């Protein structure tokens, strides 16, 4: 590969903190590069937030981000940086820093993204949904009132891959996330093998499992 | 049929930048990656098109500008800037599509004493048009009395040296300029990148 | 400044099928230096960075397949996906690279169009243990249905409620192209111990009449 | 480099007028401007007149302007210096310079060192 550009780790800040995130390019060639900087809020566009010349440190902002960031390069290093002063609940997003070799030009090289969250963290509570009667059943986890995301759930630590529904977390009124995750098995097995969901919530370090099975 | 960019880069001998040198490449393949793998450019900015993917295209004419200006005006070398050099040396359109690549030439252009060979023009009556290349000496009417062709108070002649010694603050040591237009008419595209 | 919008917002399309998006622009985004235009099509998958795949309006980037083509001049462009398959389901961004700012559209959502399928529906009475916490949740499952759109109502104790339920659906499967929601109704242990019969009804396209599926607390 | 070969000095009456030449030989495509200087005998070198190569502009000393006039020919490569109502305070051994050197402003050629200089002719001003 001629370039690839490496960004600085998911980040956990509260309101008030500031924050100067890194995307270091791999490659030779680099002084052709500028860097832009994209924002893409969980489920919405992309937003275009500046791109940087790191040879002169020549940035441009987009008006919907001039004075509400600054963007820095340092060229002796390959690197540019996104810097806050005051993160924003507003600012819990992905950011992506994406490379083309040029100004007016295609940006064809793209990030792994740094996801930065602004609030408290919170563990999940994990609350089972047992099966009733028949055919085939349904039955699974709730995992409800955590922040931020992600939370996995596995099923007998992946002895189950079949017939497997995790939802998509809702955002409850609560601020705090909730997502049901469910899996169908042959009423057969429901009084035979038992199933386990193994939840991690790292952003808390909280990892949980909670059988389930038929209540009288 | 390799095309000569060694001939423009490697050059011994670079222009004055108001009297800049041209150079249309047709007829060759060009492998751009010679220049911007290289670690000898201090500047390489490209406008509306990608080094990258230039190793694929085809063009009808590429042309290479190159002279010499020192470290402070490099960044006048670009779409609308102001300034001596931009306004009344060498000036980019608006819409430019091509690379500005310099470097520091302070090992080969500045001597003890100072180099004083290198031109600008510093005087004119108004800016450049794009690409435009001035060559006049006629006398400059700096005041409100007319010179025809008579050096005086306020009557001044419109070039000037650059002053290039090796102890130079950077901004003030010489910096070699290659500007690559680049051009797709309806006509035989016979200068090409390797693929 | 040029701003660009997408036509349609959303899409579904079978396999084998072609798919096609506009992006019309505010301005023109021409060179002319090389009668090109300056627009591009991204590419992104959930959990993903966003791929390049055509430059210059129409010129495919590397490491895209002979389907994806991109086309248009002055202010429209489209790019059409011939032959649509499993692994192009994803959101399709326009952007132009003319001028700085740089500016994307709203992007497009393509998903593979299939025969109905009625949902399986269950519910699932609350936790003994969330019982404990004070609250109570009542969650409905529809599970592997096309297409997503369907209403789900909560009928506590044979009263319509509104708006104390929330909704999420996973995104299609990539297998058998289906869809499955989950409809959560959420009330205090107070409230819940107020009401007896809790009754969860679907309409789909799938079923001929509304599918309820109810319980009485703590049986 | 570029060699300097002044020409034309001799005895002269005190009124009369005298034409020096200085023909430049070898890179001479650098010459930006050539001067005039004069040394007395064990008194100081002394600017007298400076030529600008491109238009032919002129820059003089006090101690000769309205007396002077210095002229060149760009094809033969060749400054002159006319010493119009000769002096006696003119008797000196005259010196062309020649500089690659180009300011905007013609006085600083009246402080510039030069690049170049030729091998001095001597005037020797005669009495009355």
């Amino acid at each position: 590969t001629q370039m690839q550009l490496v960004q600085s780790g998911t980040e956990v800040k509260k309101p008030g903190e500031s924050l100067k995130i890194s995307c270091k390019g791999s490659g030779y060639g680099f002084i052709t590069y500028w860097i832009g900087w994209v924002r893409q809020m969980p489920g919405k566009g992309l937003e275009w937030m500046g791109i940087i010349y790191p040879g002169d440190s020549e940035t441009r902002y987009s008006p919907s981000f001039q004075g509400q960031v600054t963007i820095s390069a340092d060229k002796s290093i390959n690197t540019a940086y996104l810097q806050w002063s005051s993160l924003k609940a507003s600012d819990t997003a992905i950011y992506y820093c994406a490379g083309g070799s040029g100004i007016s030009t295609p940006m064809d090289v793209w990030g792994q993204g740094t996801t930065v969250t602004v609030a408290s963290t919170k563990g999940p509570s994990v609350f089972p949904l047992a099966p009733s009667s028949g055919g085939t059943a349904a039955l699974g986890c709730l995992v409800k009132d955590y922040f931020p995301e992600p939370v996995t759930v596995s099923w007998n630590s992946g002895a189950l891959t079949s017939g497997v529904h995790t939802f998509p977390a809702v955002l409850q009124s609560s601020g705090l996330y909730s997502l049901s995750s469910v899996v169908t098995v042959p009423s057969s097995s429901l009084g035979t093998q038992t199933y386990i969901c193994n939840v991690n919530h790292k952003p808390s370090n909280t990892k949980v499992d909670k059988k389930v099975e038929p209540k009288s | 049929n390799l095309c000569p960019f060694g001939e423009v880069f490697n050059a011994t001998r670079f222009a004055s930048v108001y009297a800049w040198n041209r150079k249309r490449i047709s007829n060759c393949v060009a492998d751009y990656s010679v220049l911007y793998n290289s670690a000898s450019f201090s500047t390489f900015k490209c406008y509306g098109v990608s080094p990258t993917k230039l190793n694929d295209l085809c063009f009808t004419n590429v042309y290479a500008d190159s002279f010499v200006i020192r470290g402070d005006e490099v960044r006048q070398i670009a779409p609308g800037q102001t300034g001596k050099i931009a306004d009344y040396n060498y000036k980019l359109p608006d819409d430019f599509t091509g690379c500005v690549i310099a470097w520091n030439s302070n090992n080969l252009d500045s001597k003890v004493g100072g180099n004083y060979n290198y031109l600008y023009r510093l005087f004119r009556k108004s800016n450049l048009k794009p690409f435009e290349r001035d060559i006049s000496t006629e006398i400059y009417q700096a005041g409100s009395t007319p010179c025809n062709g008579v050096e005086g108070f306020n009557c001044y002649f419109p070039l000037q040296s650059y002053g290039f010694q090796p102890t130079n603050g950077v901004g003030y040591q010489p910096y070699r300029v290659v500007v690559l237009s680049f051009e797709l008419l309806h006509a035989p595209a016979t200068v090409c990148g390797p693929k | 400044d040029i701003q660009l919008t997408q036509s349609p917002d959303s899409l579904a399309v079978s396999l084998g099928e072609r798919a096609t998006i506009n992006c019309k622009s505010s301005q023109s985004v021409l060179y002319s230096s090389i009668n090109k235009n300056y627009l591009a099509w991204y590419q992104q998958k959930p959990g993903q960075p966003p791929k390049l795949l055509i430059y210059w309006a129409s010129t495919r980037e590397s490491g895209v397949p002979d389907r994806f083509s991109g086309s248009g001049s002055g202010t429209d462009f489209t790019l059409t996906i011939s032959s649509l398959q499993a692994e192009d389901v994803a959101v399709y961004y326009c952007q132009q690279y003319y001028s700085t700012p740089y500016t994307f559209g709203q992007g497009t959502k393509v998903e593979i169009k299939r025969t109905v399928a009625a949902p399986s529906v269950f519910i699932f009475p609350p936790s003994d243990e969330q019982l404990k916490s004070g609250t109570a949740s009542v969650v409905c499952l529809l599970n592997n249905f096309y297409p997503r759109e369907a209403k789900v109502q909560w009928k506590v104790d044979n009263a319509l409620q509104s708006g104390n339920s929330q909704e999420s659906v996973t995104e299609q499967d990539s297998k058998d192209s289906t869809y499955s929601l989950s409809s959560t109704l959420t009330l205090s242990k107070a409230d819940y111990e107020k009401h007896k019969v809790y009754a969860c009804e679907v309409t789909h396209q799938g079923l001929s009449s509304p599918v309820t599926k109810s319980f009485n607390r703590g049986e | 480099q570029v060699q300097l070969v002044e020409s034309g000095g001799g005895l002269m009456q005190a009124g009369g007028s005298l034409r020096l030449s200085c023909a430049v030989s070898g890179r001479t495509f650098s010459t930006a401007a050539m001067g005039w200087f004069r040394q007395a005998p064990g008194k100081e070198r002394e600017f007298v007149a400076a030529i600008r190569w491109s238009g032919g502009s002129a820059y003089y000393a006090d101690s000769v302007k309205g007396r002077f006039t210095i002229s060149r020919d760009k094809a033969k490569n060749t400054v002159y210096l006319q010493m119009n109502s000769l002096k006696y305070e003119d008797t000196a051994v005259y010196y062309c310079a020649q500089t690659h050197y180009v300011s905007y402003l013609l006085s600083d050629y009246a402080t510039w060192p030069y690049d170049y200089w030729g091998q001095g002719t001597q005037v020797t001003v005669s009495s009355k």
